[PDB]
């Protein structure tokens, strides 16, 4: 389906 | 801030034109600015028809609804047309959120009128996917 | 994920019912949970009709559009009725955003139908502010 391939931790 | 149906649609149309340009004519510039190496980035469209890739807003909670956070983190891990398609859908949602944020005080008939105007333009998702 | 206008609108109605409860029947619980000392918190409504005040998701970008971040930071710097109105507007916008995320593949006429169903429900802002 259509989904983000991966990601990253929210910056903080 | 925009308050009437026409004011809100003028703002919507200009922000949409910005985002459409970022996703089509300026896409290589936009793509390159969404550097996975930087902190989390968002794509904004502004009422002067300029687009901007930047960190989320300083002020928390934001005055305006904010766009999807961290789109640069997903850029390299999927097909480019799919990343652009998902940026487009989140950007479509953000436009709608901004307009009905400004339109909070509109009544039910006025809200229908605003949506019908917005619904007169193709969405970013439809243009980007060629639908 | 919801795909038809019927599925998307039932998902919308369920999230909205949860948020309406948070801002009316359970407003004292919601207000108390939004402690300005804590990290940034948001108000989520889910399609099982549950509401929660929680951190945002750690991994970004998110699958769904996210609600307004850090609403607790503003709680004590304004009148309570105005803070609740602001939460209500942002929660109305979030609900609309989620539905039209699921509805990305709908055509123009289906999008018009979806909005008309949503527009037949009073907004959280109107309920909270007492507008009719």
């Amino acid at each position: 389906i259509l989904a983000w391939g991966r990601g990253g931790t929210r910056s903080n | 801030s925009p308050r009437t149906v026409e004011e809100i649609f003028k703002d919507y149309s200009a922000r949409r034109a910005a985002l459409l340009r970022a996703l089509t004519k300026d896409v290589d510039d936009f793509y390159s600015q969404c550097d996975p190496e930087k902190e989390n980035l968002c794509l904004y469209g502004h009422p002067n028809e300029s687009w901007e890739v930047n960190l989320p807003a300083e002020e928390v909670p934001p005055e305006l609804p904010e766009p999807a956070l961290g789109i640069n983190f997903a850029r390299d891990g999927m097909q480019r047309k799919d990343w652009l398609s998902l940026v487009a859908v989140h950007s479509d949602c953000w436009l709608l959120s901004v307009s009905f944020y400004f339109g909070a005080r509109l009544n039910r008939n006025e809200r229908k009128r605003l949506f019908s105007l917005i619904n007169d333009l193709p969405t970013l998702f439809d243009v980007v996917t060629g639908r």
